[PDB]
RNA sequence: UAAGGUGAUAUGAACCGUUAUAACCGGCGAUUUCCGAAUGGGGAAACCCAGUGUGUUUCGACACACUAUCAUUAACUGAAUCCAUAGGUUAAUGAGGCGAACCGGGGGAACUGAAACAUCUAAGUACCCCGAGGAAAAGAAAUCAACCGAGAUUCCCCCAGUAGCGGCGAGCGAACGGGGAGGAGCCCAGAGCCUGAAUCAGUGUGUGUGUUAGUGGAAGCGUCUGGAAAGGCGCGCGAUACAGGGUGACAGCCCCGUACACAAAAAUGCACAUGCUGUGAGCUCGAUGAGUAGGGCGGGACACGUGGUAUCCUGUCUGAAUAUGGGGGGACCAUCCUCCAAGGCUAAAUACUCCUGACUGACCGAUAGUGAACCAGUACCGUGAGGGAAAGGCGAAAAGAAC
RNA sequence: AGGACCGAACCGACUAAUGUCGAAAAAUUAGCGGAUGACUUGUGGCUGGGGGUGAAAGGCCAAUCAAACCGGGAGAUAGCU
RNA sequence: UGAAGGUGUACUGUGAGGUAUGCUGGAGGUAUCAGAAGUGCGAAUGCUGACAUAAGUAACGAUAAAGCGGGUGAAAAGCCCGCUCGCCGGAAGACCAAGGGUUCCUGUCCAACGUUAAUCGGGGCAGGGUGAGUCGACCCCUAAGGCGAGGCCGAAAGGCGUAGUCGAUGGGAAACAGGUUAAUAUUCCUGUACUUGGUGUUACUGCGAAGGGGGGACGGAGAAGGCUAUGUUGGCCGGGCG
RNA sequence: UACGGUGCUGAAGCAACAAAUGCCCUGCUUCCAGGAAAAGCCUCUAAGCAUCAGGUAACAUCAAAUCGUACCCCAAACCG
């Protein structure tokens, strides 16, 4: 997925960051502690998926 | 019948703490000591 | 501390020797003065903490002359 | 106000007694928050992320208990507690 | 570079299952092997109360050294030390005596 | 690189992969909470509290940067006071703290020995402080020598427990000279004709050939005991590989290595060309370090304790000649000899090992070896500085004992 | 009014018995002295080792004092056991 | 086809010793002649661990005191409920500070811890529980005192100290009643309030410190007067007729 | 009635007298040993500034952050 990331305009990047934090991350943060969460590698993958845009939209 | 240790954490740290240690000299000595030795409390905080 | 500003004689130590030899440690300071020095080039007084030799050198060289290494090491006046 | 950053102050709803008598007589909700997370950060987020008409938020830090296992000493995580009180227009 | 691997036929060089012949399940990090049908243990399985609780006792395959098995050739007949050459841009094994890709 | 991966106790759950976009290992980055020199002010370290500008914002306010001190440097500027100076403003650059030993300096004991003890010793030792560097100090003769000669410094071996010093006691103890390691010299106190030439100096720069990932890497078989064979016995085979470790007992040939042959997109350490912001040889001519050498006084350093005491250093008071000049040759003098002080710089041989890599031990094997083989500077003890333990091993495999 | 009187709290510590491997490395019990003063007590500060402090006893300075405690010189030295 | 070690036995040398072997043990051992030593233990009020003895002895921590019935339970003198009895009550009650640091509360467990037992616990194991504009801290000011740009002084380290800046135990805005949780409440709830700021409109109008002044703002003792907290007795109210 | 209670109702809800070491009282008399400081607060103006900026009231609206809050506390939870 970087290297499709990669190619994306630097204000449209963002709007992935706000995704990935908005649901995903929240969603799956309050779900888990509910109980109603079976898939439990998700919270991974999407930390290290913010990580992802996060690193690149450091481009100054 | 009233023993010599009467607890106060102001006088405590005043007294023994970090910034008391940093302060001085000899302070910041004993401090290089007990990382030498490798201490897990470095002062009493 | 008490340093001369010309010849920077510092405080030496040595021992204090009896007629037994019986040595006990002393110092020997230096004979310091304050002193004020005309400085006839920028028509002003400048006080010093000279030794009595300093006087000398000040006298032997010019005021001007010892005020100028003074100001090459990096000190005040 | 605060974009982004309001996202990460909610961490979890919290489950107990005390929480469950204070969502019907009350009118609140118990919820575990940032170890920072401030009563205006925590309402805002609330405002936003749940989107119910807060009243007040209350705000506590609990204190970790030292559990020794085995051989060991080891202490909990402190972590913040936020009574927050709803509105009339309330749901969860 | 590991000489013996997943879907790996090998036989046995030592231990009570000396002789025979089978599949490789999985290695392992420490350096063993569980080929099926090989260390059978009895295993004495404790009935758990959360989940299954059959309650009796099992023939689990255990693990064995990666030393202690080869691949098997099928073609001589037996055991046969492993190597490593670039054939084409890859690298790929082969069997020491009758040069052969595997 | 790769067919098993998601570190450990330590499993589970949910997953992730298989010829490469899983993991794994390196190079270069990105992030890098708070404290801590801690540096915006404070503070009972991990907290409290701001200023200034900037940029958005729905009244509420968010975000990011700055703002310590000091020392040089520069511009604004600038009081008593005419001129300036003191001072005050911001900016440029740097410093600050930590760390094993080794190193150079500033201070500097005592127990002890002297069969007591005070000179002396222990000893410029322990310790304290300051400042460095990968080494540091020294260092290119105002040095020795002995009428012969040498030629900076440091380090090793002798000289030699010698000559000396010494309540001539205890003790301290050279030098000359010789053999070795290692070698190297220069620059200012400046005019000449002429000048970028020797030189060390930016940095690129191809280079070499190391370092940080790695790749390949030979040859075993049947029987006999046995839980298990690597062991016994029989037949082989490799060996620039029989270092070593693992594997159910002791394996050259099962595995991992090994000898050996190799290997870099990227970052770096060295060793030769080398364009050069930026740097002068050779000449002639000169000059050639003054409160200095020396002295008196008091101390200290020299092996040398004031002794007949040279030499060196300087707290103190003095005070030359300055190359037909002066220093030294162990009081001192006269001849002879030798050097050029009062300004600097300089690699190597030398010391050390917090730390990194490999290898080695007539070194230890759990009361030993580190205090610490084990989650130890831990538990624990002390207000504190600080002190400071005990505690290794089921089995080949958990097959860790269903019922 | 009072370094006045009697007397609880509070500060003390004269007598006795108990206790002395204690309930307690200084206490208990019953009596006892002061109790508006040179009183007492909380909280925080300051004074440091030949030093402090001392209505003075060589008392006190973290259960340690004719020279604290910790680390170092250090395996001081011991014609002694 | 059984090493070292452990444990017996039998021989054997003048001795320290040596040899052979049964059992245990389950992988090491080592002739010979040489070489080197952390080379031999009964004592050192030696050092560390283990284990005895006294001894099933003293003791079981205030002489405030228990008793019974029922309950749970493998088991009850001690836990739970009940009823009597007892003891404190200027405390042995009830709130705090300091200091501890989860001991709180609930369920559960009784190995160890509790000087006995334990179903119990401040014990083990899980899970809960600490809600503030007004209470406290923070902040605002300062005391003693600490630090302290410049500075003055000191071999170095550092000492003192100015401007400042810290430093409460002191000064400085405002919340009360009743109700509620197994466990917080001047914090939650309900009912009534209050304070200081920021920010818009109106009607006025001379405002502004690093400065001046006022205030904050202060001792011991004593004596009186008025009050209240509070208590007592009637009154009223609800039960009561033993 | 899980024997716990719980929602509902809920009578009187006055007077006298006594009375503090509390409060008025930071008062009052009184004495000698002669009894913090600084801000908050009110006030006054310089340097400044004049349809400004500020104040003042009445009002409306926001804002009041952060940390402590359990429990023991003359004690089995502190110092021994
Ligand atoms: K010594
Ligand atoms: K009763
Ligand atoms: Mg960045
Ligand atoms: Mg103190
Ligand atoms: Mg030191
Ligand atoms: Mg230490
Ligand atoms: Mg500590
Ligand atoms: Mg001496
Ligand atoms: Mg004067
Ligand atoms: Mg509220
Ligand atoms: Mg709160
Ligand atoms: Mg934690
Ligand atoms: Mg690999
Ligand atoms: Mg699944
Ligand atoms: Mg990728
Ligand atoms: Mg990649
Ligand atoms: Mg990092
Ligand atoms: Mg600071
Ligand atoms: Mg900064
Ligand atoms: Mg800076
Ligand atoms: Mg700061
Ligand atoms: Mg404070
Ligand atoms: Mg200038
Ligand atoms: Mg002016
Ligand atoms: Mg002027
Ligand atoms: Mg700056
Ligand atoms: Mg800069
Ligand atoms: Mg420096
Ligand atoms: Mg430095
Ligand atoms: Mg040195
Ligand atoms: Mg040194
Ligand atoms: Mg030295
Ligand atoms: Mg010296
Ligand atoms: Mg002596
Ligand atoms: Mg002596
Ligand atoms: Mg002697
Ligand atoms: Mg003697
Ligand atoms: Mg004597
Ligand atoms: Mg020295
Ligand atoms: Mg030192
Ligand atoms: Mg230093
Ligand atoms: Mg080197
Ligand atoms: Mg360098
Ligand atoms: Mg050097
Ligand atoms: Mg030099
Ligand atoms: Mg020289
Ligand atoms: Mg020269
Ligand atoms: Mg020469
Ligand atoms: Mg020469
Ligand atoms: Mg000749
Ligand atoms: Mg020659
Ligand atoms: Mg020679
Ligand atoms: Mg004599
Ligand atoms: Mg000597
Ligand atoms: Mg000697
Ligand atoms: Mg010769
Ligand atoms: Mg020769
Ligand atoms: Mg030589
Ligand atoms: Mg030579
Ligand atoms: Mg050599
Ligand atoms: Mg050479
Ligand atoms: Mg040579
Ligand atoms: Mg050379
Ligand atoms: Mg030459
Ligand atoms: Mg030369
Ligand atoms: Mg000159
Ligand atoms: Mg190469
Ligand atoms: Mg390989
Ligand atoms: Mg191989
Ligand atoms: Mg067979
Ligand atoms: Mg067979
Ligand atoms: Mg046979
Ligand atoms: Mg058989
Ligand atoms: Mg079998
Ligand atoms: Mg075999
Ligand atoms: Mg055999
Ligand atoms: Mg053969
Ligand atoms: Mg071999
Ligand atoms: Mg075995
Ligand atoms: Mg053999
Ligand atoms: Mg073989
Ligand atoms: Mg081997
Ligand atoms: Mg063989
Ligand atoms: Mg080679
Ligand atoms: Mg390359
Ligand atoms: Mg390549
Ligand atoms: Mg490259
Ligand atoms: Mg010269
Ligand atoms: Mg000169
Ligand atoms: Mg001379
Ligand atoms: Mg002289
Ligand atoms: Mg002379
Ligand atoms: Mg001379
Ligand atoms: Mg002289
Ligand atoms: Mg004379
Ligand atoms: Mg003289
Ligand atoms: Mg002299
Ligand atoms: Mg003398
Ligand atoms: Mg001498
Ligand atoms: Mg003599
Ligand atoms: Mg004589
Ligand atoms: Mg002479
Ligand atoms: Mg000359
Ligand atoms: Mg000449
Ligand atoms: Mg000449
Ligand atoms: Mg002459
Ligand atoms: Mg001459
Ligand atoms: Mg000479
Ligand atoms: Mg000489
Ligand atoms: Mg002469
Ligand atoms: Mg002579
Ligand atoms: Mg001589
Ligand atoms: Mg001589
Ligand atoms: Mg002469
Ligand atoms: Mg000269
Ligand atoms: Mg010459
Ligand atoms: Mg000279
Ligand atoms: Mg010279
Ligand atoms: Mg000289
Ligand atoms: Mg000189
Ligand atoms: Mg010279
Ligand atoms: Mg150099
Ligand atoms: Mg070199
Ligand atoms: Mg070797
Ligand atoms: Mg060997
Ligand atoms: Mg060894
Ligand atoms: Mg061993
Ligand atoms: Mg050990
Ligand atoms: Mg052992
Ligand atoms: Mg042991
Ligand atoms: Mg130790
Ligand atoms: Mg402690
Ligand atoms: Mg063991
Ligand atoms: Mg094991
Ligand atoms: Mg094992
Ligand atoms: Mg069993
Ligand atoms: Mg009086
Ligand atoms: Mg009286
Ligand atoms: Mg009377
Ligand atoms: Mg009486
Ligand atoms: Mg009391
Ligand atoms: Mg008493
Ligand atoms: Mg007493
Ligand atoms: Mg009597
Ligand atoms: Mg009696
Ligand atoms: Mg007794
Ligand atoms: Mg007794
Ligand atoms: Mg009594
Ligand atoms: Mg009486
Ligand atoms: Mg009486
Ligand atoms: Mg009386
Ligand atoms: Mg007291
Ligand atoms: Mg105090
Ligand atoms: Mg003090
Ligand atoms: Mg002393
Ligand atoms: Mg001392
Ligand atoms: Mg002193
Ligand atoms: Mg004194
Ligand atoms: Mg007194
Ligand atoms: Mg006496
Ligand atoms: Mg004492
Ligand atoms: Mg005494
Ligand atoms: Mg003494
Ligand atoms: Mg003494
Ligand atoms: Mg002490
Ligand atoms: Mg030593
Ligand atoms: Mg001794
Ligand atoms: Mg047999
Ligand atoms: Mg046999
Ligand atoms: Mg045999
Ligand atoms: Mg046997
Ligand atoms: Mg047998
Ligand atoms: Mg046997
Ligand atoms: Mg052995
Ligand atoms: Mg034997
Ligand atoms: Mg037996
Ligand atoms: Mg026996
Ligand atoms: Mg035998
Ligand atoms: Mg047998
Ligand atoms: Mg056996
Ligand atoms: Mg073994
Ligand atoms: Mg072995
Ligand atoms: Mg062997
Ligand atoms: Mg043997
Ligand atoms: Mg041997
Ligand atoms: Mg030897
Ligand atoms: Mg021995
Ligand atoms: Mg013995
Ligand atoms: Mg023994
Ligand atoms: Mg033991
Ligand atoms: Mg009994
Ligand atoms: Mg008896
Ligand atoms: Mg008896
Ligand atoms: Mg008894
Ligand atoms: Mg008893
Ligand atoms: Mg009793
Ligand atoms: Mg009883
Ligand atoms: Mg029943
Ligand atoms: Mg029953
Ligand atoms: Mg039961
Ligand atoms: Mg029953
Ligand atoms: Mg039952
Ligand atoms: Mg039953
Ligand atoms: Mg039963
Ligand atoms: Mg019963
Ligand atoms: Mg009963
Ligand atoms: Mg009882
Ligand atoms: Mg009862
Ligand atoms: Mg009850
Ligand atoms: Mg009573
Ligand atoms: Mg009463
Ligand atoms: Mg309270
Ligand atoms: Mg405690
Ligand atoms: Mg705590
Ligand atoms: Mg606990
Ligand atoms: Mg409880
Ligand atoms: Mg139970
Ligand atoms: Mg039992
Ligand atoms: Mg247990
Ligand atoms: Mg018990
Ligand atoms: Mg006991
Ligand atoms: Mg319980
Ligand atoms: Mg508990
Ligand atoms: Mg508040
Ligand atoms: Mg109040
Ligand atoms: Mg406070
Ligand atoms: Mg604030
Ligand atoms: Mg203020
Ligand atoms: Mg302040
Ligand atoms: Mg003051
Ligand atoms: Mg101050
Ligand atoms: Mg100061
Ligand atoms: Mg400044
Ligand atoms: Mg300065
Ligand atoms: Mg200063
Ligand atoms: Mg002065
Ligand atoms: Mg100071
Ligand atoms: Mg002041
Ligand atoms: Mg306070
Ligand atoms: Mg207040
Ligand atoms: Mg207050
Ligand atoms: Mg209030
Ligand atoms: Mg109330
Ligand atoms: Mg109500
Ligand atoms: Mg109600
Ligand atoms: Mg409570
Ligand atoms: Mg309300
Ligand atoms: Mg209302
Ligand atoms: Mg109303
Ligand atoms: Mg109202
Ligand atoms: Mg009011
Ligand atoms: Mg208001
Ligand atoms: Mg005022
Ligand atoms: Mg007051
Ligand atoms: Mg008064
Ligand atoms: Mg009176
Ligand atoms: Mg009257
Ligand atoms: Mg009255
Ligand atoms: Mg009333
Ligand atoms: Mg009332
Ligand atoms: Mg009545
Ligand atoms: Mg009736
Ligand atoms: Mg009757
Ligand atoms: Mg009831
Ligand atoms: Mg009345
Ligand atoms: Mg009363
Ligand atoms: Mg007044
Ligand atoms: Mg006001
Ligand atoms: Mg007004
Ligand atoms: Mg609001
Ligand atoms: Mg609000
Ligand atoms: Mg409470
Ligand atoms: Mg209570
Ligand atoms: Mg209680
Ligand atoms: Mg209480
Ligand atoms: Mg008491
Ligand atoms: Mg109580
Ligand atoms: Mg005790
Ligand atoms: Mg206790």
């Amino acid at each position: 997925m970087k290297a499709k990331e990669l190619r994306e305009k630097s204000v449209e990047e963002l709007n992935t960051e706000l995704l990935n934090l908005l649901r995903e991350q929240f969603n799956l943060r309050m779900q888990a502690a509910s109980g109603q969460l079976q898939q439990s590698h998700l919270l991974k993958q999407v930390r290290r998926d913010v990580a992802r845009v996060k690193t690149l939209l450091n481009e100054k | 019948m009233k023993r010599t240790f009467q607890p106060s954490v102001l006088k405590r740290n005043r007294s023994h703490g970090f910034r008391a240690r940093m302060a001085t000299k000899n302070g910041r000595q004993v401090l290089a000591r007990r990382r030498a030795k490798g201490r897990a409390r470095l002062t009493v905080s | 501390s008490r340093v001369c500003q010309v010849t920077g004689k510092r405080p030496v130590t040595g021992n204090n020797r009896s007629h037994a030899l019986n040595a006990t440690k002393r110092r020997f300071l230096p004979n310091l003065h304050s002193h004020r020095f005309w400085v006839e080039s920028e028509k002003r007084f400048v006080t010093l903490r000279v030794s009595a030799k300093g006087m000398r050198v000040i006298d032997k060289k010019g005021i001007d002359t010892v005020l100028a290494e003074l100001r090459a090491r990096g000190e005040k006046y | 106000i605060r974009e982004e950053r309001l996202l990460k102050v909610l961490r979890a709803p919290h489950v107990s007694e005390k929480a469950s008598t204070a969502m019907e007589k009350s009118n609140t909700i118990v919820l575990k928050v940032a170890k920072d997370a401030t009563k205006a950060e925590i309402k805002a987020a609330v405002q936003k992320l749940f989107e119910v008409e807060v009243e007040v938020v209350n705000t506590l830090v609990v204190k970790g208990k030292v559990k020794r296992h085995g051989q060991r000493i080891g202490r909990r995580s402190d972590w913040k507690k936020a009574y927050v009180t709803l509105k009339e227009g309330q749901n969860l | 570079a590991a000489k013996i691997r997943r879907d790996d036929e090998v036989i046995v060089l030592t231990g009570k299952d000396k002789g025979k012949r089978g599949k490789v399940k999985n290695v392992l990090s420490s350096g063993k092997v569980i080929v099926e049908g090989i260390n059978l243990v009895k295993k004495h399985q404790k009935p758990v109360p959360a989940l299954n609780q059959p309650g009796g006792i099992v023939e689990k395959e255990a693990a064995i050294q990666v030393s202690n098995v080869a691949i098997f050739n099928a073609a001589t007949g037996k055991a046969d030390r492993v190597g490593f050459r670039f054939e084409d841009g890859k690298k790929v094994r082969f069997f020491k005596s009758n040069s052969e890709t595997i």
